[PDB]
């Protein structure tokens, strides 16, 4: 078993008049660039 | 506002060959603005590869 | 088993007059650029 | 088994007079650019 | 088994006089650009 | 078993008029650039 | 507002060959605005490849 | 508002060959506005490939 | 409003060959507005390919 | 605002071959703005490879 | 088995006098541009 | 603001071959702005490889 995960939970933001960014990102591994 | 022109004889993104030419002219330079995502490569190789992924952002302006 | 996941839950945002971004992104792995 | 998933749940946004973006995106993996 | 999925559930938005965007997007993987 | 994970939980941000960034990122390992 | 022109003799996105030419002129330079996503490559290779995916953002303006 | 013209002799997206020519003129430069998604490539290769996917955003203006 | 013209002698999307020509003129430059999705390529290759998919957004204005 | 031009004879992203030429001119230099993500390579190799992934940020301006 | 899906459920929006966009999009994978 | 031009005869991202040429000119130099992420390589090798991943930041300006 091999696992990569992001858990993000519950944003409470009533009467918002400014700016807000709520951002979640998950990226997999084992990448391989080859120059021969 | 954003990206307006006035005055006299101003220019954006100019074409090649404004001087005197008896050979080859190709392309030109580059100019980028603020608040941006732009990975970049300048190369004189025999073979060249660029590879990019997974880009996120708000990219916003408020002026109330 | 191999797993990549994003979990994002419950945004409470009544009477909103500003700007809000609620963003979720999941990206897979094992990518391979090759130059021979 | 191989899995990529985004879960996004319940937006409460009554009497909205501003601007709101509710955005969910899921992207698969194992991509391969080749230059020979 | 191989799976990519977006789940988005329940928008409550009565008496709306502003602007709202409710957006869901799912994109498949294993794409391959080749330059020989 | 091999595991990489980010857990981020509960943002309380009512009456927001400034700027906020809530960001979570998870990146897999075992990457290998080769120059022969 | 956005992207308007006034004044005298101003220009945007100009064509090649404004000077004196007895050879080849191709293309020109580039100009980009604020609040944007733009990965970029400038290359004089024999072979060149660009590959990009997965881009998200709000990209918005409020002026009430 | 957006993208209006006034004044004297102003220009947008100009054609090639405004000078004196005894060779070849092709194309021109480029100008982009704010709040936008635009991955970009400028290349003088022998072979060139651009590939892009999966782009999302609100892209909106409120002026009540 | 949007995209109106007044004043004297103003221009949008001009034709090639406004100068003096004894060779070839082809095309021109480009200008883009705000709040838009526009992936872009400028290339002087021998072979060129552009490929794009999956674009979503509201793209709206309120002025009550 | 952002990226406007005035005055006399100013330029952005210029084309090659502004001097006197009996050989080859290709490309030009590069200029980048503030608040940006831009990994970079300048190379005179026989073979060259650039590879980049996983970039996140807010990228925003407030001026109320 | 291989699966890509978007699920979007229940919009409650009575007495609407502003602007609203309710948008769902699903896109398949395994695409391949080739330059020889 | 950000990245504007005035005065007389100023330039950004210039093209190659502004002098007198009977050989080869390729490329140019590079200039970068503040508040940025930019790993860099300058190389005269026979073979060259650059590889970069996992970059995060806010990248923001407030001027209320």
């Amino acid at each position: 078993l091999d696992n990569v995960a992001t858990y993000a939970g519950q944003f409470n933001q009533d009467y918002l008049s400014g700016m807000a960014a709520n951002m979640s990102g998950t990226f997999g591994g084992a990448n391989m660039p080859n120059l021969y | 506002g954003f990206g307006n022109q006035g005055g006299f004889g101003n220019s954006r993104g100019g074409g090649a060959g404004l001087g005197n030419n008896q050979g080859s002219n190709m392309g030109g330079g580059m100019n980028f603005g603020a608040f941006s995502i732009n990975p970049a490569m300048m190369a004189a190789a025999q073979a060249a590869l660029q590879s990019s992924w997974g880009m996120m952002g708000m990219l916003a302006s408020q002026q109330n």
